[PDB]
RNA sequence: GCAUGUGGUUUAAUUCGAAGCAACGCGAAGAACCUUACCAGGCCUUGACAUGCUAGGGAACCCGGGUGAAAGCCUGGGGUGCCCCGCGAGGGGAGCCCUAGCACAGGUGCUGCAUGGCCGUCGUCAGCUCGUGCCGUGAGGUGUUGGGUUAAGUCCCGCAACGAGCGCAACCCCCGCCGUUAGUUGCCAGCGGUUCGGCCGGGCACUCUAACGGGACUGCCCGCGAAAGCGGGAGGAAGGAGGGGACGACGUCUGGUCAGCAUGGCCCUUACGGCCUGGGCGACACACGUGCUACAAUGCCCACUACAAAGCGAUGCCACCCGGCAACGGGGAGCUAAUCGCAAAAAGGUGGGCCCAGUUCGGAUUGGGGUCUGCAACCCGACCCCAUGAAGCCGGAAUCGCUAGUAAUCGCGGAUCAG
């Protein structure tokens, strides 16, 4: 993530299609989950420290 | 006489009423709910076990699973209700093992794999 | 690498979440974004305070940040001047009007997070890598602890080839899902690099 | 006919919260249908362990949104007393429609 | 018959609907 | 067998730029990047220069070539 | 199997006749677990035996199997930096399995249209000691005592 | 044959990394612009972002026009708050704005042999080790070994050792039996009515739903055995770890990764930065990886008909009606979702058609005509309809997976996401 594109991908665009996601935390853009809005790496990262509520480790 | 038959995610409401000898499942004739189904006959086996065919009626309901499983499902249920009539029946039932129920459940697809077992194929290792 | 962050594995039997509440599909991601913003200040300001945990109970409009500090006499400041500031500095961010309780840390030697830091600073203070570690582990043992442990990331004493210093005592059954082991993580930034301190503290049982 | 829905994240938190409504509802009210489970809706997350590139890694995360219901028929002004502001759970959200 | 995007299965596969697989 | 429903597209950049070349008769050279645009029966006869990836390819328009787009005349990929 | 001989799966006898031998054979026709289909094949192939022969298909079936069971076989072996075909007395278990299989592999190679048909004919020409079912049997043995020059390993 | 990844060749660019096993449908869980790091051309500099300083002008703010591909450049208007001061005029000031200079912002620019973290991997393999004691001048040894046993350094017997730690096991989740608590799911299970739809009453029994708890321990019987244990039986839903998960020791490979993030160090700072427009990542004489579709009658097609789970849903899922061959469109009800919807599961079953053909097998490719998303589908989107209807008749040497509800087969759901 280049600041030149984090803060950038945040300002409203001239075309609604142009608007993509980024991770609020890492700034990653490749694969954030809408639900949390965090980079797959990031998800794990916090998922672990216990910072994402109700977010447990699946087992079945 | 109710017994409860469950098999591979599919429940079977079993009802044995002293009658002529007919099975109604989910409202239809037994042999109509199972057309072309080879192992169909399988359900009644627990009955022909004690020479009690035709003396009861079978009001049976069923939910879930597949037709080719529900069969077994009823099969068990009938068996489980059959004890209510005569507990002493176990003597001729369990030797044939009709009061058993198996965890033949569909194993979970692990990741990295194409199924529960089937791994992916590498060529030039 | 192998292992799995101990805590993240225990939330379920013994180890609650750092921010417990409820949310919808429309608010979860939002709220949470804000959550992280909070600790973005606390971590910055309450460094020297001996900061520990950051419980975050939420509800309707109300909110409640509880702060486990080792040295409350700092967060509070003189008579209640900094706890005053922080609340405003806090709402400066969140337009929610929120509570900020403060709870002292009964024994900074049992709180692995702190413990880690303890080391960290020491390492930034150009101290002795090996010793630092041993010392720390004993502190933990003496007070209570049914077991402690520490680790270092690499470049012990600014070496050219990063290594890693091992050191523990008592039990640390990382595999026993009924432990209740604190696990801390530091990060001393140094002239030669970045090093990672990792604490571990066995405690109790069933 | 007070319909009380209880949606949460921890099943013990709701159990209590739910029980807390069951108790002070029979003392001042009348005939309660008891606490009932739903369903429960899960939110799976299939993420790769390593940040680099190892498809075969993957860690599995869930998020259970438990649902509990407690019905109260014949709602008195006395029942609404005990069940006015006598709550304690934090990670529990309630909504009423009657 | 799965590639035959103009047959029964043909559509069932692609999950599309058309003159060959309708909506009842 | 491609398709743009009801309302054929053409960027106003040159549309109301080329039409103004009608009030005067003919011109010689037009240069605009929008190769997004379809070609109109109202556009025939001009010599439009379209952008490649680096060059600006000049394209003469025919009475016989009204149903295609501009991009269809500007090859990007240099080959052989 | 490294640790044990591993137990042999026990099957459910036929709903019709009741011989497990039956169930075993059907399993062999069944492809893709469409056991409801393969069931039919066998039955309708039986019905063909009734109309085409004055005999109970149940019997016909066994005698056909009985006849293709090779009692002798080859099993390659590396002694001397070479492949020496060692002929060997086949066990009970392996016969029954080899039979049913060949009955099938052979059947589907018939010029006949309908599957059930192919079985039907293969089931007869078998009990008459011919066809290919028995040929895939006589051929193996035609290797058994063909290289019996090596039965000393 | 096609999809997809990679080599290589190509290109203004075809951005970058990954490389035997442990790279190759791998980061990338979503390249048309965007993303995007590449290439072209146009444009910008205290700069798209932080904190701040010295000098000069202005509340912020908002609405136009000119040029333009956009960005940018030029220009013009209305516009004038909160503080504190002696009434005024006006003066200093906080935030906010521009200008000129400065400190500095920024850099997916090198280095994973400078690093953190996190991961692959030997290896879920059964092992790695310590205290004390004892052996040895020592390095080291013993213990951890042998004989028996186990899935296991699992346990038994023995033995200069006795313990202990990391590991195995166990604690935790899902599956199978059952019990308690709970009844807007469920049912003539038992009764009353029907538009005979569990539709209504009415009822929680059953199904179910979910929270807690019971239940197997070789505990019982026969045999083998010094013991551990092994074989067989019984009762039991389940047997000897009942099935499946999560769970990876001390370390190895200088493993990967500075393009997720962070970080030592060197390198650029009117550019190695920043905005944009268009192109490219999709290039093709070839070559390999992963796969999909098929070569057909155990079959293909059309019709009527029956059983599933687990998920997702607000501008979102869309019942139903209508237009159209149809994608779709118009209309419009329900759902905030165990009570509405995505929905049809498919294979299967009943009927009938095909008659062994390159065919009613197969669906590549190409012409043509449309739908929708969206600023925009040429480069480079899916979908529908008509026509076209290719290779291909079961695959060289070689090579992969899988020991049971598995493999094979068949359909359904989601993530990302306008599509
Ligand atoms: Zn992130």
């Amino acid at each position: 993530a280049r600041k030149a594109l984090i803060e950038k991908a945040k300002r409203t665009p001239k075309f609604k299609v142009r608007a993509y996601t980024r991770c609020v935390r890492c700034g990653r853009a490749r694969s954030v989950y809408r639900f949390f809005g965090l980079c797959r790496i990031c998800l794990r990262e916090l998922a672990h420290k216990g910072q994402l509520p109700g977010v447990r480790k699946a087992s079945w | 006489y109710y017994g409860t038959g469950r098999r591979k995610e599919a429940v079977a409401r079993v009802f044995l009423r002293p009658g002529n000898g007919k099975v109604t499942v989910n409202g239809q004739d037994f042999n109509e709910y199972f057309q072309g189904l080879v192992r169909a006959v399988a359900a009644l086996e627990p009955l022909r076990a004690v020479d009690a065919l035709g003396r009861f009626d079978a009001y049976i309901t069923v939910r879930g699973g597949g037709k080719s499983g529900q069969i077994d499902a009823i099969k068990l249920g009938i068996a489980r209700a059959l004890v209510q009539y005569n507990p002493d029946y176990r003597a001729k039932l369990k030797p044939l093992g009709f009061l058993t129920r198996d965890a033949r459940v569909v194993e979970r697809k692990k990741y990295g794999k194409h199924k529960a077992r089937r791994a992916p194929q590498y060529s030039k290792r | 690498g192998n292992k799995i962050h101990p805590i993240g594995f225990r939330l379920g039997i013994t180890r609650d979440w750092e921010s417990r509440w409820y949310a919808g599909k429309k608010q979860y991601r939002h709220l949470l974004l804000e959550d992280q913003r909070i600790r973005g200040l606390l971590e910055k300001e309450l460094y020297s305070a001996g900061l520990a945990r950051v419980d975050i109970e939420r509800a309707a409009d109300n909110v409640a940040v509880t702060v486990h500090v080792a040295k409350p006499g700092v967060v509070i400041g003189r008579g209640g001047e900094r706890i005053r500031v922080l609340r405003e500095e806090l709402a400066k961010l969140t337009g929610k009007n929120v509570a900020l309780n403060v709870q002292e840390v009964q024994n900074p030697n049992l709180s692995a997070p702190l413990v880690a830091q303890r080391v960290a600073e020491q390492i930034e203070r150009r101290f002795a890598v090996r010793r630092a570690i041993k010392q720390a582990v004993q502190r933990v043992m003496e007070s209570g602890a049914k077991g402690a442990k520490v680790i270092v990331s690499g470049r012990i004493g600014g070496a050219e080839q990063a290594r890693t210093e091992w050191a523990a005592q008592g039990r640390v059954p990382l595999h026993t899902l009924r432990a209740n082991i604190d696990y801390g993580f530091a990060l001393a930034r140094t002239t030669y690099g970045v090093l990672g301190v990792k604490a571990y503290i066995f405690l109790g049982e069933v | 006919k007070i319909r009380i829905k209880l949606r949460g994240f921890d099943h013990k938190t709701l159990d209590a919260s739910a029980q807390k409504i069951v108790e002070a509802a029979r003392r001042s009210g009348a005939q309660v249908s008891g606490p009932i489970p739903l369903p429960t809706r899960v939110r799976r997350f299939t993420v790769i362990r390593g940040p680099f590139k190892h498809k075969d890694s993957r860690e599995h995360f869930e998020l259970r949104t438990h649902n509990r219901l407690v019905d109260i028929i014949n709602p008195n002004r006395k029942t609404i007393e005990q069940l006015m502001t006598l709550d304690l759970p934090t990670g529990v959200e309630i909504e009423i429609k009657t | 018959g799965k590639g035959d995007r103009r047959t029964r299965r043909g559509k069932i596969w692609r999950g599309t609907y058309g003159k060959y697989r309708p909506r009842k | 067998p491609r398709s743009l429903k009801k309302g054929v597209f053409v960027d106003d950049h040159l549309l109301e730029k080329v039409l103004e070349l009608n009030a005067k008769g003919e011109k010689r050279l037009i240069k605009t990047w929008s190769r997004r645009s379809t070609i109109v029966p109202e556009m025939v006869g001009h010599t439009i220069a379209v952008y490649n990836g680096k060059q600006h390819v000049p394209v003469y328009i025919t009475e016989n070539m009204v149903g295609h787009k501009l991009g269809e005349f500007a090859p990007t990929r240099t080959y052989r | 199997a490294r640790r044990r001989r591993a137990e042999v799966r026990q099957l459910q006898p036929d709903l019709v006749y009741g011989d497990v031998l039956v169930t075993a054979f059907i399993n062999k026709i069944m492809r893709d677990g469409k056991k409801n289909l393969a069931a039919r094949i066998f039955y309708d192939a039986c019905k063909i035996i009734q109309e085409k022969t004055g005999q109970e298909p149940l019997k016909v079936f066994k005698q056909a199997v009985e006849n293709v069971k090779p009692r002798m076989e080859v099993r390659s072996r590396r002694v001397g930096g070479a492949n020496y075909q060692v002929p060997m007395e086949v066990s009970p278990r392996r016969q029954q399995s080899l039979a049913l299989r060949w009955l099938v592999q052979a059947a589907n190679q018939r010029p006949e249209r309908r599957a059930a048909v192919r079985i039907a004919h293969e089931l007869m020409d078998a009990a008459e000691g011919k066809g290919g079912a028995v040929k895939k049997k006589e051929d193996v043995e035609r290797m058994a005592e063909a290289n019996r020059a090596y039965a000393h390993y």
